DNA sequence: CCTTGGCGGTTAAAACGCGGGGGACAGCGCGTACGTGCGTTTAAGCGGTGCTAGAGCTGTCTACGACCAATTGAGCGGCCTCGGCACCGGGATTCTGAT
DNA sequence: ATCAGAATCCCGGTGCCGAGGCCGCTCAATTGGTCGTAGACAGCTCTAGCACCGCTTAAACGCACGTACGCGCTGTCCCCCGCGTTTTAACCGCCAAGG
């Protein structure tokens, strides 16, 4: 519950410090917040994919790597 | 020379390749010089980043390179950017940037 | 022991954040919000600690991204201020939605 | 197990580059992606040429012709110049 | 008599979101295909279809280009573009460096 | 030439894309973008042109290497 | 054949060709292409569907590619599958941006 | 003189059921064949992925619908799944 | 079989002159939106303690696919006729600017 | 508003030209039998994930407070948008040749 606000508005000023930006407004935590969520949305609906036609009621790092790989955005590192 | 490695004088195994290719539903007849052919290309590839990786680790005196000195090594390069612009690597960050407004007067 | 003029800090942060390496949101809310939106999808699962690893350098390499192109949009538009509306422009022209 | 990677054979290469030069587990990792990440893309782009002229194997004329496709120009030039060296090399050896 | 700025235009654009019939026409664009395709093999013969393809593909490509141009200049609180907002939409879409 | 390009068409090209009012340098502008993007389209389809060791540029050679940019086009049969 | 033996207009037995010279596997299952086949004609109906509904819209029998490439524009999903797949023929949506429009 | 393929006469059948005071053109019909090439090119790399991130070659049934549910966005894929698998159901349970 | 290419005639497309007016830009007020500290508070995380779903390995066995050989009936090349539609002229409407 | 008047939609006409219906035929999909091997499955084992606990400690918080950039308003100044005019070349159509 709430954990959307587990993401802390220091967590955002520092990404946004790391990433460049000077000025934070205050209307841009939340707006921030719903895109994560949108794109955890997307990247966990085929992360749950490649579990359940595995057959495992366990998901892998592959899977996430595989589902990336999908994506367009691939992440190396991690093995695959 | 009895191995195809020491027959084309390089280092990434043409063997393993050959077996990789056998088994990877890409043709239906494979030929013998073209993993020859591949295997020069990925050790040119592997030499040209391991080339700034070193350049990277040589800028700040550090011995074993670590990821930030391979991210540092793809972006200060103009065409491995062009290449692996979509690609994004752990433990990375990002280039030291800073624009130009930014910067107090 | 002082305090100077507002932006000092900034730049210093961006210093000693270019400069680090490592994650900035921090591990176990994002695993809770990890676990929130995954048992929406279905229930009962169990993780390796590395994929909500991967999934992290994902998020944060999209949000760097997206603040990066925010960033552009706003010195584009003689404001350091970032608003909503950047971000409506950002992912607009990035096309994903 | 018998989970085989890619790890002696870039610590040859960076031997034969920088031969002072340690290296981490976790870079080796992403060496290891960068290589498998190349292979089945040009492996990819040659089965695409072999439908797209309806030639059932695979020669090194298509994968010559594949690096070509990828990489831009001036690396793409390199590597054509690498293969055809190692390639007439193994040839007449 | 004369109109008011903004009549022809915008009465433009809606004569001409309805036709999809190109309008580069062929034979100059034909040239200059051939004269940027010269440089890389000595007299090489044409198909008209690769010509209509690309004349498509054009047209397509700058309608979308156009599309993130404007809403740049829009949302940088002006209502004409200048070339420094395709810089901007052409560094958000990753094609340069 | 490139002076086929004439102004009145980019107008046009301005018009569809959704653009009311122009500048003067966007028409140098959007020579050398769209100079840029018929070298490396032209590339690949020449490159597929010599693979298919021929000396006519194919439909499916163009469509083919827009398939490679990403920039998939129907109509012609790819 | 196989196709009205599972009561469609698609071939099954094209379709299995298809899977082994495109060497996609090694080995192709019994009732797969029929699958595919029904994905594929439930996308062409609903594809031909909204063309049909945008040939109602400019009161014409046979359908144009103006038609296909709005019909396509219109909906939320199938915007989001051939967003990135320019069309022949195409054209752009009657778009017009309000805050140009004038007082 | 290759003998070369199309899909005229199905879709156009399709047509003609869903919507039978309605024509088609030609550039039309090739459009439409370059869209179900495309969506098969599609379909057959995600099966193909997935043969290869299971250390299987037998491609079932199965592995194509998690292919639909992965390449098609939600809804649709929805009612795609029950086409598909009714399909499957009437050709499995007759023959 | 398809691509280039030479020529003649044209009309529409563009180039160019031109004026004015309205949009970009500067400046500035200002003031309220937000950086910075600071104790004040929150909770992350780091190390220990067990538990046991379930990942993964091993064997098996058979049940489904790869393929061999005849076949046939739809699919495909070709050929016609039509009626849907681009376009021609009229009238009516529907916008916008001078007033 | 208020009307004059161009711009555009829209309605009947038309012929003509690709879409579709139709014929002849052929080869690929069908049917069916035979082999073989991959995978579904049952059981094992032991690994990692999980839940939970102690303590701490570094990090998030509310707000006071200054302050500076965001934004509204006004003024400027010349850049394009639009229109009359002259030039001009893309296109249509034909007609070979030759690769």
């Amino acid at each position: 519950r709430d954990n959307i606000q587990g993401i802390t508005k220091p967590a955002i000023r520092r990404l946004a410090r790391r990433g460049g930006v000077k000025r934070i407004s205050g209307l841009i935590y939340e707006e921030t917040r719903g895109v994560l969520k949108v794109f955890l949305e997307n990247v966990i609906r085929d992360a749950v994919t490649y579990t359940e036609h595995a057959k495992r009621k366990t998901v892998t790092a592959m899977d996430v790597v595989y589902a990336l790989k999908r994506q367009g955005r691939t992440l190396y590192g991690f093995g695959g | 020379a009895k191995t195809r490695s020491s027959r084309a004088g390089l280092q990434f195994p043409v063997g393993r390749v050959h077996r990789l290719l056998r088994k990877g539903n890409y043709s239906e007849r494979v030929g013998a010089g073209a993993p020859v052919y591949l295997a020069a290309v990925l050790e040119y590839l592997t030499a040209e980043i391991l080339e700034l990786a070193g350049n990277a680790a040589r800028d700040n005196k550090k011995t074993r390179i670590i990821p930030r000195h391979l991210q540092l090594a793809i972006r200060n390069d103009e065409e491995l950017n062009k290449l692996l612009g979509r690609v994004t690597i752990a433990q990375g960050g990002v280039l030291p940037n800073i624009q130009a407004v930014l910067l107090p007067k | 022991p002082h305090r100077y003029r507002p932006g000092t800090v900034a730049l210093r942060e961006i210093r000693r954040y270019q400069k680090s390496t490592e994650l900035l949101i921090r591990k176990l809310p994002f695993q809770r919000l990890v676990r929130e939106i995954a048992q929406d999808f279905k229930t009962d699962l169990r993780f390796q600690s590395a994929a909500i690893g991967a999934l992290q350098e994902a998020s944060e390499a999209y949000l760097v991204g997206l603040f990066e192109d925010t960033n552009l949009c706003a010195i584009h538009a003689k404001r350091v201020t970032i608003m909503p509306k950047d971000i409506q422009l950002a992912r607009r022209i990035r096309g994903e939605r | 197990s018998r989970k085989e990677s890619y790890s002696i054979y870039v610590y040859k290469v960076l031997k034969q580059v920088h031969p002072d030069t340690g290296i981490s587990s976790k870079a080796m990792g992403i060496m290891n992606s960068f290589v498998n990440d190349i292979f089945e893309r040009i492996a990819g782009e040659a089965s695409r040429l072999a439908h797209y002229n309806k030639r059932s194997t695979i020669t090194s004329r298509e994968i010559q012709t594949a690096v070509r496709l990828l990489l831009p120009g001036e690396l793409a030039k390199h590597a054509v110049s690498e293969g055809t060296k190692a390639v007439t090399k193994y040839t007449s050896a």
